[PDB]
DNA sequence: GGTTGGTGTGGTTGG
DNA sequence: GGTTGGGGTTGG
């Protein structure tokens, strides 16, 4: 996260890190949308380009973290993966397309203060929140620029199609939308390398309750002056993720 | 059910420092 | 079709 | 120091 500041505790409690055995090392963000079930970038399991091909094996998660390297004794928990489940459609090749996975844990997570799931949204909730110039909220363990010991945020206005599209040379589908604050507005910030996976979320007027309508899956640099951040739609992607919960038991 | 409704904010009725500007930016 | 679109028999992948 | 930096989001 550039450009960001540090959470406040329990600000973001379904915030997930996907970290790897050996050698011993951050990965990824990730997100909970149930005690059995975290949501990741496709990108942080599968990308041949950089023949990176992680397993279910190869990886813990570690939620209710703050601190990036501390164990947080009586705070945070570590689950075991029991299954990973790409999209289908995955496209590494050309654009991340449908960068999306879930997985399921191998035992259920116990919520506490720190440990909590976001909603996903519907339709409606969809149509009124998914709007340029509306903003949300990503956070991340991510570099600080082009390491930071604490978790970052940064709110970042979503941006109207046309410019996202006027904004880089790589192919943009509906799979995905782009947020960050254009060079005249004079605020700043954005993902980075190492926020992947991690939510785009929103909050909404409406119920008070935090939906997650995205999450972050690239950018060329990061907070550089007209590049915006791109991000996973996760509405679009909605009906794939009941029918994946719905048959392999929540 | 329970989702999206956090232990130590929403539960309290007690906002984050920087929620305020996300819902501002609503119309 | 599918846990998945269609340029529908491979492809960034089996059958 | 510890699974871990400098009470705390948690023992000693
Ligand atoms: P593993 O080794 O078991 O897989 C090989 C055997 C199963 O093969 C298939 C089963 C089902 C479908 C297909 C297939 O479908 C392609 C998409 C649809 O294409 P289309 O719109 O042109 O429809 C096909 C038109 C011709 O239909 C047939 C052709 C040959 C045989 C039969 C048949 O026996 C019954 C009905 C129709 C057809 C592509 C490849 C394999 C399989
Ligand atoms: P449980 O109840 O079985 O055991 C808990 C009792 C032991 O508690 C501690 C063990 C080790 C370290 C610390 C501790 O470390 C803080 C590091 C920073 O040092 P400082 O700046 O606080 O140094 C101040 C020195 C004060 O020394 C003492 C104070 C009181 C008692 C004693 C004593 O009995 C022997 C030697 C020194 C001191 C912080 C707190 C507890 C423990
Ligand atoms: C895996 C993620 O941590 C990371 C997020 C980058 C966020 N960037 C900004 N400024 N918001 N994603 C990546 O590193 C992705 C995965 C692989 C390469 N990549 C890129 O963003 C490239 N920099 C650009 C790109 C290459 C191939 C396909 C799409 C985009
Ligand atoms: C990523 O790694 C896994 C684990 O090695 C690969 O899964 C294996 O390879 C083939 C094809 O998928 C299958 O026989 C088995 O599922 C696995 N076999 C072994 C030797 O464990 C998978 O192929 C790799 N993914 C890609 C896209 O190359
Ligand atoms: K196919
Ligand atoms: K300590
Ligand atoms: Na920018």
């Amino acid at each position: 996260i550039v450009e960001g500041s540090d959470a406040e505790i329990g600000m973001s409690p379904w915030q997930v890190m996907l970290f790897r055995k050996s050698p011993q090392e951050l990965l990824c963000g990730a997100s909970l949308i149930s005690d059995r079930w975290v949501l990741t970038a496709a990108h942080c399991l599968l990308y041949p380009p950089w023949d990176k091909n992680f397993t279910e094996n190869d990886l813990l998660v570690r939620i209710g973290k703050h601190s990036r390297t501390r164990y947080e004794r009586n705070i945070e928990k570590i689950s075991m993966l029991e299954k990973i489940y790409i999209h289908p459609r995955y496209n590494w090749r050309e654009n991340l397309d449908r960068d999306i996975a879930l997985m399921k844990l191998k035992k259920p997570v116990a919520f506490s203060d720190y440990i909590h799931p976001v909603c996903l949204p519907d339709r409606e909730t969809a149509a009124s929140l998914l709007q340029a110039g509306y903003k949300g909220r990503v956070t991340g363990w991510g570099n600080l620029k082009e390491q930071p010991s604490v978790l970052q945020v940064v709110n970042l206005p979503i941006v109207e199609r046309p410019v996202c599209k006027d904004s880089t040379r790589i192919r943009i589908t509906d799979n995905m939308f782009c947020a960050g604050y254009k060079p005249d507005e004079g605020k700043r910030g954005d993902a980075c390398e190492g926020d992947s996976g991690g939510p785009f979320v929103m909050k909404s007027p409406f119920n008070n309750r935090w939906y997650q309508m995205g999450i972050v899956s690239w950018g060329e640099g990061c907070d550089r002056d007209g590049k915006y951040g791109f991000y996973t739609h996760v509405f679009r992607l909605k009906k794939w993720i009941q029918k994946v919960i719905d048959q392999f038991g929540e | 059910a329970d989702c999206g409704l956090r232990p130590l904010f929403e539960k309290k009725s007690l906002e984050d420092k920087t929620e305020r500007e996300l819902l501002e930016s609503y119309i």
